């Protein structure tokens, strides 16, 4: 499945995530958009031999499991192919877990690089919430 | 020298993003690599775009930056003005040769992104420099599919032509 813009924020926004260790809705619509075009089947090999899965690219080595990445430490304690439903409740519930400990959604490498310091509300825009 | 060339381009990435107008001309000055490359893909032109420096985009564009630089999702500096509603950059882009058709590695174009974003006189200037209306992405969706989804009324009847 792969969402609309307004479709996906309804849906973020059902999962709690605006406000989510203070970080608005338009952030993870954002980094949803750059990380998967919004496409929760997307799946994206890294550098180190782990995959990113999901709508949120969830990572391989460290927070989910696929049993094919070398050193895995499944954080998250949820299969890789979790990530890959329609339903986005395992992917939003990962992501809660990595923005609670550390240094937010500086965890998306697509969030940082396109999403910090721009309008980020622009993406909830248009969206009946 | 290529050295000091891709040395000052680092600097001039940092100071494209930050909006550092003097800076930017002082690095360019000094032999900064216009089309430095950050770990993104990124050149100062996609950085100055993304963050609405129009005056940076200008100085990077007569210094020689590439205007159709791809950054390693496929977007140019277009894609990203067009997503943060720079109308002005657009603009400027368009008249230095951006390509309006230019498709990213999910075979969207600048307007599949203004209609995502409902950018209403951003579609106007890029359909005016002959955006493909028909042009679907990977996912099948046209610019006009698009503002269905999200139910933008303005951009349905804009789109059609």
């Amino acid at each position: 499945k792969v969402f609309g813009r307004c479709e996906l924020a309804a849906a973020m926004k059902r999962h709690g995530l605006d406000n989510y260790r203070g970080y608005s809705l338009g952030n993870w619509v954002c980094a949803a958009k750059f990380e998967s075009n919004f496409n929760t089947q997307a799946t994206n090999r890294n550098t180190d031999g782990s995959t990113d899965y999901g709508i949120l690219q969830i990572n391989s080595r460290w927070w989910c499991n696929d049993g094919r990445t070398p050193g895995s430490r499944n954080l998250c304690n949820i299969p890789c192919s979790a990530l890959l439903s329609s339903d986005i409740t395992a992917s939003v519930n990962c992501a809660k877990k990595i923005v609670s400990d550390g240094n937010g959604m500086n965890a998306w490498v697509a969030w940082r690089n396109r999403c910090k310091g721009t309008d980020v509300q622009a993406w909830i825009r248009g969206c009946r919430l | 020298h290529h050295h000091h060339g891709s040395d000052l381009g680092k600097k001039l990435l940092e100071a494209a993003r930050a909006g550092q107008d003097d800076e930017v001309r002082i690095l360019i000055a000094n032999g900064a690599d216009v089309n430095a490359n950050d770990e993104y893909g990124s050149t100062p032109l996609h950085l100055a775009a993304l963050m609405g420096h129009l005056e940076i985009v200008e100085v990077l564009l007569k210094y020689g930056a590439d205007v159709n630089a791809v950054d390693h999702a496929g977007h140019t500096p277009l894609h990203l003005a067009a997503i943060q509603g720079h109308l002005e950059i657009v603009e400027v882009l368009l008249k230095y040769g951006a390509d309006v058709n230019a498709v990213d590695h999910h075979g969207q174009t600048p307007l599949h992104l203004a209609a995502e974003m409902g950018h209403l006189e951003i579609v106007e200037v890029l359909l005016k420099y002959g955006a493909d209306v028909n042009a679907q992405d990977k996912f099948g969706k046209t610019a006009f599919d698009i503002s269905i989804d999200n139910g933008n009324e303005d951009l349905a009847e804009i789109l059609q032509k």
